[PDB]
């Protein structure tokens, strides 16, 4: 099934905004090819996750990208947009 | 890189209290204390329970140079999750035959690096990663990652069949099966299911003509004795009959939280206080060594209990560590003790936490010392870095 995800690229650093609710199946492959495309053509030096604070699956996605290799970034970072109603994780390349 | 001696007359209490004493006037920063003796004791516990399984420590739990050094000294393998990790491990002087990468989502640069460094054993849980594996490293050794019946990860039996078929077409060698059984799970029968799935591969790959010689069982261990005891009480009767010694079986495990979680203790300082029930602010929080709260009890240093909430120095709404606790009236400048601070509490110093990292203090007992000395470990060349006193 075709899946639409909102993702925005700026300043050579990619930002992914996840919508509320659970994920559809085959999403593993989805973020997989998301990273493949993040490296091959657009050549990102850093990938980033952002999602709304008030949800019952905050810990779920946090631990998800935790296992995926993402690390927590404190709001207020120069590369992070000033928005205190969002949680942020980060994965850096070499 | 310094660990102090401890006799029966001395305890952790006095090194904690002394570090408190000296930090009170100086930097005023938090402090970490790690018991390597309990890691060694857990290695002896492992060898006691099951010795025919080689543990491969997940670095993401603790990536401090000291722990990695003593673990490499113990002969324990390494489970990798990043290329910087692999860089540090390879820089230490570890053999590539005892290195495994674990990240559920691999990248092209990472696998090119893995290919360049000579590490062939790696896991996989989808067709895309298999495709890039075949695309860049034709001589890679593949471990199939399966799912468990406990948001999602792993590969279904049918898709595992498709995976081994494609792998056969892509001329890449599959050697074993990979999975993870969480520490929290107590449902024994579950393991059977997992193992049954592995048996499936043992058949299917066996039918396709590939050689199997390794089984990875994961890293779901709490650290306590009874947990591992139940683990063997379930795994041992079934394992020896399906893969006995001499069948060419090399079983592998990947302990992470197991060795270090309850092995570390954190000493923290108070910087703020507010009366509404009370709310108290520390000089550290979730944005640092307290990520593990997302997935354990404080004690008072000094000699009337009130309910209170814990906040960090970031003061933002997300910096809640404990929802409700009971403590006597305190003021700014007091100390707090946190046990079980080993699981995912060590991160690298950067702008993420204002270039601030807690000090590194290590503890060792005489008993564990003679326990390592008689094992013939202290005399080999790989530990020229050690400094103990």
């Amino acid at each position: 099934k075709r899946i639409n995800w909102r993702t925005v690229l700026s300043g050579g650093s990619l930002y992914i905004e996840i919508p509320g609710g659970a994920l559809p199946e085959g999403s593993k492959d989805s973020f997989a090819v998301l990273l493949e495309f993040a490296e091959e053509q657009l050549r990102a030096d850093h990938v980033f996750i952002c999602f709304h604070k008030n949800r019952e699956d905050r810990a779920a996605l946090l631990r998800t990208f935790s296992f995926l290799g993402f690390e927590i970034v404190r709001p207020g970072h120069p590369l992070v947009p000033k928005r205190p109603d969002a949680c942020f994780m980060a994965y850096t390349f070499e | 890189y310094s660990v102090g001696l401890l006799d029966e007359g001395t305890d952790l209490g006095n090194v904690i209290d002394n570090y408190v004493y000296e930090h009170t006037l100086t930097g005023k920063n938090a402090f970490f204390v790690g018991d390597l003796g309990k890691i060694v004791k857990k290695h002896s516990q492992w060898q006691n329970v099951v010795a025919q399984i080689k543990p491969f420590y997940t670095v993401k739990c603790n990536s401090a140079p000291a722990v990695l050094e003593i673990l490499a000294a113990l002969g324990t393998g390494f489970a990798c999750s990043s290329k910087n990790e692999m860089a540090l491990v390879q820089e230490l002087g570890v053999p590539p035959e005892n290195i495994i990468y674990i990240s559920p989502c691999k990248q092209v640069s990472q696998i090119k690096y893995a290919a360049k460094v000579g590490v062939n054993i790696l896991t996989c849980d989808n067709e895309i990663e298999l495709k890039k594996i075949a695309r860049n490293h034709p001589n890679a050794k593949v471990l199939l990652h399966i799912a468990t019946e406990d948001m999602k990860f792993g590969t279904t039996l049918k898709n595992c069949r498709h995976l081994l078929e494609c792998a056969k077409e892509l001329d890449v060698q599959i050697i074993g099966v990979k999975f993870h059984v969480s520490s929290a799970c107590k449902e024994s029968q579950v393991y059977v299911h997992a193992l049954s799935d592995a048996r499936c591969v043992f058949d299917m790959a066996g039918e396709i003509g590939f050689t199997m010689n390794m089984l990875d069982i994961g890293g779901g261990f709490t650290g306590t004795e009874f947990q591992l005891e139940e683990v063997n009480h379930v795994i041992s009767p079934l394992l020896d009959i399906y893969f006995p010694e001499g069948s060419g079986v090399k079983i592998i495990s990947e302990p992470g939280s197991y060795y270090v979680s309850s092995a570390f203790t954190l000493a923290v300082n108070i910087i703020a206080k507010k009366v509404v029930a009370f709310m108290y602010y520390m000089n550290d929080g979730v944005y640092g060594s307290f990520a593990s709260k997302l997935s354990t009890i404080p004690e008072v240093h000094k000699k009337p209990l009130f309910t209170s909430s814990l906040w960090g120095p970031s003061c933002d709404e997300l910096d809640q560590i404990v929802e409700s606790c009971l403590l006597p009236e305190l003021n700014v400048g007091d100390w707090l003790i946190f046990d079980n601070m080993g699981a995912d509490s060590f991160h690298e110093p950067s702008a993420f936490n204002d270039f601030q990292r807690p000090a590194i203090y290590y503890m060792m007992s005489f008993s564990d010392w003679y326990e390592m000395q008689d094992a013939g470990i202290t005399s080999d060349s790989m530990m020229k870095n050690f400094f103990f006193v």
